[PDB]
């Protein structure tokens, strides 16, 4: 059944394709990391943990709920079954209509539901039946295979993760773009290289030498312990051979959807003032990305906030930092250059040059109080203290911050009816697919 | 054979590098000899074109060994390399290797100083020893090193000279531009930081006022270059008034610290032994080191709050030695503000026009030129590469980053070590949203910072340069000017090429430059502008649309040339009419001051008998000859119309319009240097073909190949664009050039007529046949027969306006034809016969193209609106009329 569905998938887009080989290496994993159905359990945590990150957010999400469906109604009786299509239902506007009262959690997901909060109700699945995920680290750390394709939109790239993966790895990456003859033959001698020797090697934009993909690397992944490849592919690019695809592990790289979950993100991946600063631009950043993807009523446009903004900002505070050593912070001189320099560079349109600035004027506002979001305040460093100490502390308290199921639009400070329509159209897709998917 | 000499063939101790390739230039150099003793008494080409081969790697390393020759072609390599006691050759290329240098200032075996493009001369700190033993690469370095020391030497002293506290006024005369304006950017700075120091404002910003005022009078009675000057320093004083009275306006001193640290600031190490050191620029917490480059005395930016930022986030990006990047759309300030900023920075700024032939070795070979040089790069209209390309070269783009960053000594692309320097940079100006261009990928766009500039402030511009101008009244006149724009953007037909941005504006206030002196510095002069700018590439409602909002918001002799177009006309036989004449006056007064033009009409509405008579007449009035090279862009391939890069062995092949450019800038024979030259494209406005000559067509003028060679566009050198529709192309291309719409067909039906009839009398008593053909014509039933034959049913629709041609050479050619048996018959018998043969002419060229009871129908109607009368069948013989049942010959075909 799962298989069916994985077949469907790659039916809906040529990189979901699923090979045999693949599905049973994971049920050999199965065992290798009462008791039918604890296997059974642990093949359905292992499949999606795998299989996952090869999934867009939307696929993620249909993925997740069915997986859960299954599950649930092979484990549960009838009326629960009853009950759980009724909520799919009423998620995709098809069957309009109260479930059966009984157990506990079905009692959440119809409050997380009839409150409007579809977002939640989406995750609800993935946060109760689902507990591990993995990220592009643990797809390459938990791989037999040594040929990797990560895929992702266009105007998004995650090289700079597989950069850093590799430098946690201690290992060397030897970037070589394609789309000329001269990068092909310095591909395939560095291929010999890193076979005979070892070493990592990534290959970007291999959508764009297609002939040499269909020959030479069909061939090679068709026939050293510490040399693995990359390549990078778009969603939306020209279709890519099947037999090459499915010999390679498949990671979709894609922005991280929640809000604190990108505010931790970027703080993990990081005297005093310089860790506030730190602290305040990872909140802008994550703020101003989740604001970026309401394209008619958060921005005017799609806009593509990256990790270079948040490099350039942070050097542009650490500069400021450093040259204004009489603690008279010029925080409306950081506020400006952040709006107009930094993140404002790609905007076009000034009504959006004007919201990113009330979010900066929000954030950098330099105040000994500061209420960012309406739950967590960030309160200004003292002058005894240390850099470890600052670190630990802005920890503690980004830990204790809750994300509420309405923090698309308390949080980014939006009208209701924007994120209602929004969050409601997004859970009709994601539930007539499901719908469409679990009949069959 | 000369640059072969000189090469191998002169000097010593050169022979031993290639041994094979000293025995052949030996043995080419014995055969060239002997022919030409044999001749003092195709196969020489063929063999220097063979060891033109093994030449590669010589010229190669020769640009290695100087890197500024990468911008030089190979025939120009060979020509500076071998001139090693002439001296004159390398004065040539100074504009292709450094870019605001002509030539350089010779006396007796020496080198004085370096003379910039507009004429300024700077004279060197140490003249150069020049002896026959040097070769070119080590005496053009230390003339490098030269022009940046003495740029420093009068940059301090001219520095010295104000802190003595004398007054601007009497120090322009004495240094160049550059000095006076990095010790006036220096001056100003630290008087403002005085200034901030206290709460103080006014005091300063009076002295400023009253220096503006100064220097606005002596601009009055000042010489060219010193006019030039005073209006460059006039630009950057009202930047500092502009700066001082925005602090002065301030409320608080935090918000003034905050204005003072978004603009520029020049400040200067007081420690550093390195005085070209001494310098760095600071804006917005950052630094950056002046380079002391020649920059000559270019045509300044108006300081608008758009360039400030755009100087802002370039500086944010250079910091950490990353791209800077420009997006918006045409006509915006992306490449201009690139150049100011390279300025500023005390450097010119290399900008390269990209195209699909920029392939992977192109790119990178670009690449390792400008930074094995240091030199600013600027990669105008990036999106125009192929996307494969741009992949390709990300690798390389982020090496060049990487190296920058970390300070590696040497970087490794196109399979070759070289060294970078670390004065380099990477600029790309895109246009994105337009059709037929390419989108960079993620890992390219990470590379560089991408900044907006979608709106510009034509406001600020437009004021600043009438005052500079000497406009008694400028801000009402820029408001004017501009609501005038707005008005007619707006209220107008909302077709494609009705562009009213930053670059109309620009032509408008150069148009409005030279007529001062008759019209005078007021409203009659930007009004007048305004016309000759824009009625031209305006329609016919439109045009009343202009006229009505021109004489709302605006209240208020060229004998020779008309007479000069008249008789240019009466020799080619057309008919001044009123339409004809104003595009001809549109033409010539667009032309004056822009370089590029387009005409864009109905097919056969009269471009070329326009632009010829113009021409003409311009030969007449100014007495110039003129040469016309007219090419069909699109008959042509894009390698054969520019030039294409031989795989073979990596060698260049100039293409067509490349060519004649190579020929007018050599200037070999000299008779084009009081010509005007006219290369006309005659064809689709293709923008794959068209947008390569971007930087040829905007105020760069300059032809950026791919083999790095660098072509500057002469200021007699013009061209035109004819074409019919301009669906496809993009206002990238439409804005930069003069437009010249035809809305309706600039001559009546009947002098068509005439003009026709007597170039087929030209080209063949005669007199008599002219006159009887002519009194057989009839304008008043011509009218309606030709009204009468646009209800027919066409194949092929040809407007009735085109097919008076045919009539007209089937009339001419029968005459003709006919004139044997046309001196024994009476005239009346003529006439009849005359009128017969103009009749069936009018048949076939008007019906011809129709069904035969179509046919029948215009007979019948040219029966009647005309005489003999002619059938569907009706024929001349040898001369009785009669039809085609006599004329049939008996067929009896045999069996095979
Ligand atoms: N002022 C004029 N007086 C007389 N005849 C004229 C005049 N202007 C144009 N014509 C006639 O118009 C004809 C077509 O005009 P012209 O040769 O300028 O076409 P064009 O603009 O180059 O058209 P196309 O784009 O179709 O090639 C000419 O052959 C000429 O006889
Ligand atoms: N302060 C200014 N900023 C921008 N452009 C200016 C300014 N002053 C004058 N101009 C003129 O406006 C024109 C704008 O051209 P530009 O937009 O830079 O070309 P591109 O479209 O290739 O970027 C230039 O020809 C320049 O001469
Ligand atoms: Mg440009």
């Amino acid at each position: 059944k799962i298989f069916s569905m994985l077949e469907k998938f790659g039916q809906f887009h040529w990189f979901y394709g699923i090979s045999i080989g693949q599905f049973l290496s994971c049920f050999k994993r199965v065992f290798i990391k009462t008791r039918v159905d604890e296997i059974l359990w642990l093949l359905y945590q292992e499949v999606y943990c795998q299989f996952s990150t090869a999934l867009d957010k939307k696929f993620k999400m249909i993925m997740a709920m069915t997986m859960f469906c299954l599950y649930k109604f092979d484990i549960e009786s009838e009326q629960y079954k009853e009950a759980v299509l009724t909520m799919i239902g009423v998620l995709s506007e098809s069957s309009d209509g109260v479930p059966k009262l009984t157990n506990d959690d079905l009692r959440y997901l119809w409050d997380y539901v009839t409150t409007k909060s579809y977002i939640s109700a989406l995750n609800w699945f993935k946060n109760e039946f689902f507990v591990d995920e993995w990220n592009i680290a643990d797809v390459v750390a938990n791989s037999e295979n040594n040929y990797f394709t990560m895929a992702s939109e266009r105007d998004v790239d995650g090289t700079f993760k597989l950069i850093e993966l590799a430098k946690a790895s201690k290992e060397s990456l030897k970037i070589i773009p394609l789309g000329s003859i001269e990068n092909l033959n310095y591909a395939q001698e560095e291929i010999s290289k890193s076979k005979i020797e070892g070493g990592w090697i990534l290959l970007q934009n291999i959508q764009m030498s297609l002939s040499w993909v269909k020959t030479y690397l069909h061939k090679h992944v068709e026939e050293h312990e510490k040399f693995k490849m990359f390549m990078t592919c778009h969603l939306t690019g020209d279709k890519l051979p099947a037999p090459l695809l499915q010999r390679t592990d498949r990671v979709v790289y894609e922005d991280i959807p929640g809000i604190l979950d990108t505010v931790k993100d970027l703080w993990g991946s990081q005297g005093v003032w310089s860790v506030y600063c730190t602290f305040l631009l990872s909140w802008f950043h994550a703020l101003i990305t989740a604001r970026t993807r309401l394209v008619p009523h958060g921005f005017s446009k799609k806009y593509y906030f990256n990790d270079c903004d948040f490099q350039f900002a942070s050097v542009y505070l650490e500069n400021v930092l450093a040259t204004n050593s009489t603690n008279n912070i010029p925080w409306a001189q950081v506020r400006d250059h952040i709006a107009t320099i930094v993140y404002g560079g790609k905007i076009d349109e000034e009504k959006d040059l004007e919201v990113v600035a009330k979010l900066c004027a929000h954030v950098f506002c330099g105040s000994d109080n500061l209420q960012i979001v309406p739950g967590v305040r960030i309160p200004q460093p003292l002058l005894q203290q240390s850099e470890e100490e600052e670190r630990a502390r802005l920890t503690a308290i980004l830990s204790n911050t809750i994300e509420p199921a309405d923090s698309l639009s308390s949080w980014l400070q939006l009208p209701r009816e924007s994120i209602l329509d929004y969050e409601r159209l997004q859970a009709k897709e994601v539930a007539s697919s499901t719908e469409q998917l679990l009949q069959e | 054979w000369l640059d072969l000499y000189g090469i191998l063939g002169e000097n010593l101790d050169i022979q031993n590098f290639l041994p094979l390739e000293t025995s052949k230039f030996k043995s080419l150099t014995s055969e060239y000899k002997m022919i030409t003793t044999r001749a003092f008494q195709k196969l020489t080409i063929d063999s220097l074109k063979m060891i033109k081969s093994s030449l590669s790697t010589f010229l190669e390393r020769q640009r290695r060994q100087f890197p500024r020759f990468y911008f030089l072609g190979n025939d120009d390599l060979l020509k500076i390399i071998g001139s090693g006691k002439h001296h004159d050759q390398v004065s040539k290329f100074m504009k292709k290797m450094f870019g605001s240098i002509e030539s350089i200032i010779f006396f007796e075996d020496s080198i004085t100083g370096v003379r910039s493009v507009e004429g300024e001369v700077l004279n060197l700190n140490e003249k150069i020893e020049l002896k026959d033993s040097i070769q070119a690469q080590e005496w053009l370095n230390i003339l490098d090193t030269e022009i940046k020391l003495s740029v420093f030497t009068q940059f301090r002293d001219c520095l010295g000279q104000l802190k003595d506290g004398t007054d601007i006024e009497v120090v322009v005369s004495k240094y160049i531009f550059q000095a006076i304006l990095l010790s006036a950017q220096v001056m100003w700075t630290e008087l403002v930081e005085k200034c901030l120091q206290t709460n103080e404002f006014s005091k300063y910003w009076k002295e400023v006022d009253m220096k503006i005022k100064g220097l606005l009078d002596k601009l009055n009675k000042s010489s060219d270059n010193v006019k030039k000057k005073i209006e460059a320093l006039l630009v950057e004083y009202l930047h500092f008034n502009n700066v001082i009275g925005q602090l002065k306006n301030c409320s608080t001193k935090e918000e003034a610290r905050l204005l003072w640290a978004k603009v520029q600031k020049f400040y200067q190490k007081n420690d550093t032994l390195d005085d070209l050191n001494s310098v760095f620029i600071s804006q917005s917490g950052y630094l950056l080191q002046y380079k002391f480059e020649y920059i000559g005395i270019p045509e300044r930016l108006i300081y608008t709050p758009l360039l400030l930022v755009g100087f802002a986030t370039l500086t944010d990006s250079l910091h950490q030695k990353y791209g800077g990047c420009f997006f918006g759309p045409a006509g915006t300030g992306k490449t201009e503000t690139v150049k100011a900023f390279g300025q500023n920075l005390g450097r010119v700024v290399v900008v390269f026009n990209c195209d699909d032939s920029f392939d992977y070795q192109v790119l990178s070979r670009l690449l390792v030129g400008i930074t094995q040089i240091g030199a600013w790069g600027c990669f105008d209209e990036f999106n125009r590469l192929d996307e494969k390309v741009l992949s390709a070269v990300s690798a390389n783009i982020q090496q060049i980053q990487n190296g920058l960053q970390v300070g590696k000594s040497h970087i490794t692309l196109l399979e070759e070590e070289t060294p970078l320097s670390p004065h380099t940079a990477v600029f790309i100006t895109l246009n994105p949203g337009y059709n037929g261009r390419s989108e960079l990928p993620e890992n390219l766009k990470k590379s560089f910072r991408e900044f907006s500039m979608k709106s510009p402030q034509s406001g600020t511009i437009a004021e600043m340069i009438l005052q500079i101008m000497g406009f008694e009244d400028s801000k009402s006149l820029a408001s004017k000017i501009v609501h005038f724009l707005e008005l007619l953007s707006s209220k107008c037909s909302s077709m494609n090429h009705y562009h009213f941005g930053l670059r109309t504006l620009k032509g408008v206030l150069r148009n409005c430059s030279p007529l001062v002196s008759e019209f005078g510095e007021g409203e009659k002069t930007v009004v007048e502008s305004l016309k000759r700018v824009i009625l031209p590439s305006l329609g016919d409602t439109d045009e009343l649309v202009f006229k009505d909002e021109l004489s709302k918001i605006f209240d208020s002799n060229s004998k020779a040339i008309v007479q000069c177009l008249k008789d240019a006309g009466q020799r080619s036989g057309f008919s001044m009419s009123e339409e004809f004449l104003k595009k001809c006056m549109q033409f010539y007064y667009m032309q004056k001051t822009q370089q590029a033009l387009i005409l864009v009409g109905k097919a056969g509405c009269g471009k070329t008998a326009t632009w010829k008579t113009v021409i003409d007449a311009m030969a007449i009035f100014d007495g110039h000859a003129n040469v016309v090279y007219v090419i069909d862009t699109k008959v042509l391939t894009k390698e054969s119309l520019y030039g294409s890069m031989l795989k073979a062995t990596l060698e260049w092949r100039d293409g067509l319009f490349t060519s004649i450019l190579r020929r007018v800038n050599d200037d070999i024979t000299g008779t084009f240097k009081n010509s005007r030259i006219w290369v006309v494209f005659d064809s689709d406005l293709d923008p794959e073909y068209v947008e390569a000559m971007n930087s040829v067509l905007d105020d760069n003028k300059i032809l950026t190949l791919p083999n790095g060679e660098r072509l500057p566009i002469p200021p007699n050198f013009r061209i035109l664009f004819e074409t019919d529709n301009l669906d496809h192309t993009t206002p990238a291309t439409i804005t930069r050039c003069g437009l010249l719409w035809f809305s309706t067909d600039v001559c009546s039906i009947s002098s068509k007529i005439d003009h026709l009839l007597n170039k087929s009398y030209e080209a063949l008593e005669l007199d008599k046949l002219k006159d009887l053909i002519s009194d057989s014509f009839d304008m008043a039933s011509l009218t309606n027969i030709f009204t009468c034959s646009n209800d027919l049913v066409h194949i092929l629709g040809v407007r009735t306006f085109n097919k008076l041609e045919t009539a007209v050479q089937l009339a001419v050619h029968l005459i003709s034809s006919y004139r044997q048996w046309f001196q024994n018959l009476d005239d009346k018998s003529l006439k009849d016969v005359i009128t017969l043969l103009i009749k069936r002419s009018l048949l076939y060229a008007l019906a011809g193209d129709s069904t035969g009871e179509s046919q029948r129908a215009f007979i019948q109607t040219i029966n009647t609106y005309f005489s003999q009368e002619l059938s569907d069948y009706s024929t001349i013989v040898i001369l009785s009329f009669s039809s085609f049942c006599s004329e049939i010959p008996s067929v009896s075909l045999e069996a095979h």
